[PDB]
């Protein structure tokens, strides 16, 4: 009953085209962050990368300016009684 | 043999029980180090020291005794795995620090807890 | 309770296999008991390959990862024969099969819950 | 299965005041090693003293010449059923 979920997601530096995201560190032994963005609208693909246990930021490239999207992180995390499972998502959105 | 199989197994499943509940409840407070799984190796560590000094001075007693009570309890009780894991999982997050220290603190803090619960039988005989 | 039954039916298998490869194998090399070598590197293999292989399935009973885990591999490793063994090396005075074992045991083990993960992660990929 | 009695206690070289006695380890873990010695005519104090479990020989030192003397050695040794546990003695006489 500890939140292997992450919290206070948000976006702390902006060009056009990228973005830097951090967010605090659950309470628990994350194993790597997979961090997910689309285009709010509609059916964009959305995509996806992971960034190690260690760090609590990552940067987000290669976005088209003035556009809204959703960014999504959730942990791979060990805890005593999952072993190695993931933890639901905390979600923002954000326009370049 | 099937009366040695049931000390092992009671010895065991109340090894394993402790074990399960201790960790549950216990290990999410400090990820660093499992307190949970950290003190049932040193609580298993000071019962097989107390054993050690015991049984040397008790020659004569049922096997079917300390059979549950090391390999049974002590056996059930203490973990190699969830101790291996832990640092496994440490290791994989980077987390190096900690998974050097957990590996230390288990394994000379097991140790202790045995010299701990031999030397102390043995000086109360 | 119904996880109760997991732990000590799994618990119980790991301590009773525990059990049967000690006696049949430690006596054989005294300077590192290879029985209970052998149940710490097989645990470890089962909660390596554990590991990698429920990452992948978060659908299944946690009654059979519970059982794997907190109770077979909990029931089959163990800490305190390990560290018995260990202790009576270090009481008579052989330091260096107490620091091999030491070594053996724990990076032992750490590599093979390192090929159980491993091989089922490269297995999926 | 495995026993825990050293063999082939022997005394290796005598004064008359002292043995050098030596004995081939058992293949156990060997804590240590208990020695006893009395004169065999049951009318002697017998004492014990410990080596440790790394040596296989030992110096019985203040006895009397021209005596008979019942040496004995055992083990205090770990194994794997019954943990810490003695050993029946292996013994010799000798005369000195
Ligand atoms: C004694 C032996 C010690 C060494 C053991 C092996 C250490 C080096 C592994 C090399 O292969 C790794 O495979 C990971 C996948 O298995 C990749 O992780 C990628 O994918 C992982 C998830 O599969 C994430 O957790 C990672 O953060 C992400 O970088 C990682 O890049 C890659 O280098
Ligand atoms: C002495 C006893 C030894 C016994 C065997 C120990 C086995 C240890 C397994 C470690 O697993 C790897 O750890 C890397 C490091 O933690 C991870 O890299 C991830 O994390 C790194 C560190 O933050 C990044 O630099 C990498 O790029 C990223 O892939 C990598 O994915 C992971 O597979
Ligand atoms: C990594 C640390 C882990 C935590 C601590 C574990 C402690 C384990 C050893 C303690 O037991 C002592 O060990 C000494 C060394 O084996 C013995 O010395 C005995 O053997 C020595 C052998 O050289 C002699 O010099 C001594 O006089 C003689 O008393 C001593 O009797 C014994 O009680
Ligand atoms: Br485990
Ligand atoms: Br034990
Ligand atoms: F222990
Ligand atoms: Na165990």
């Amino acid at each position: 009953s500890v939140s292997s979920v992450p919290t206070k997601l948000e976006v702390v530096a902006a060009t056009p085209t990228s973005l830097l995201i951090s967010w605090d560190a659950p309470a628990v032994t994350v194993v790597h962050y997979v961090i997910t963005y689309g285009e709010t609208g509609g059916n964009s693909p959305v995509q996806e990368f992971t960034v190690p246990g260690s760090k609590s930021t990552a940067t987000i490239s290669g976005l088209k300016p003035g556009v809204d999207y959703t960014i999504t992180v959730y942990t791979m995390y060990y805890s005593y009684s999952d072993l190695y499972s993931y933890s639901s998502p905390i979600s923002i959105n954000y326009r370049t | 043999m099937i009366k040695s199989l049931f000390a092992v197994i009671i010895g065991g499943s109340v090894g394993c029980t402790l074990r399960w509940l201790l960790s549950t409840k216990f290990n999410s407070l400090f990820p660093n180090l499992p307190p949970g799984t950290l003190v049932v190796n040193l609580l298993a560590g000071l019962i097989i020291g107390t054993a050690l000094a015991y049984f040397l001075r008790q020659p004569h007693l049922d096997p079917f005794w300390k059979l549950m009570i090391t390999t049974g309890l002590c056996g059930g009780l203490s973990t190699f795995t969830t101790f291996s894991v832990e640092v496994f999982a440490l290791l994989q997050a980077g987390n190096y620090i900690w998974a050097l220290t957990s590996v230390l603190v288990h394994v000379i803090g097991s140790l202790i807890m045995t010299a701990l619960g031999f030397f102390i039988i043995t000086i109360l005989f």
